[PDB]
């Protein structure tokens, strides 16, 4: 994803979540929608599966 | 290093009775506690005596 990181700040590390890696292609069964804002520097997520 | 999104009460990091030296202007050792700011920066090094 990436080769190598500068000089930084703000890291963060969110509850853990667990996934499965098995794909399949099979109809969908959930429904995930994210919204991703930026208002004067600050950062919002809103999120609801 | 910079700390966001954390909380920290810096009493257990003046209670250790090893550090040898302590240097602190702008502010009492003993009232910056409650005093509250945005964003705190560590400067870590090496240096001779
Ligand atoms: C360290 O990070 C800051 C931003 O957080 C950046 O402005 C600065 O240039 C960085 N220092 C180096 C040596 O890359």
């Amino acid at each position: 994803v990436y080769s190598s990181a500068n000089n930084c700040t703000f890291e963060y590390v969110s509850q853990p979540f667990l996934m499965d890696l098995e794909g399949k292609q099979g109809n969908f069964k959930n429904l995930r929608e994210f919204v991703f804002k930026n208002i004067d520097g600050y950062f919002k997520i809103y999120s609801k599966h | 290093k910079r700390i966001s999104n954390c909380v920290a009460d810096y009493s257990v990091l003046y209670n250790s009775a090893s550090f040898s030296t302590f240097k602190c202007y702008g502010v009492s050792p003993t009232k910056l506690n409650d005093l509250c700011f945005t964003n705190v920066y560590a400067d870590s090094f090496v240096i001779r005596g």
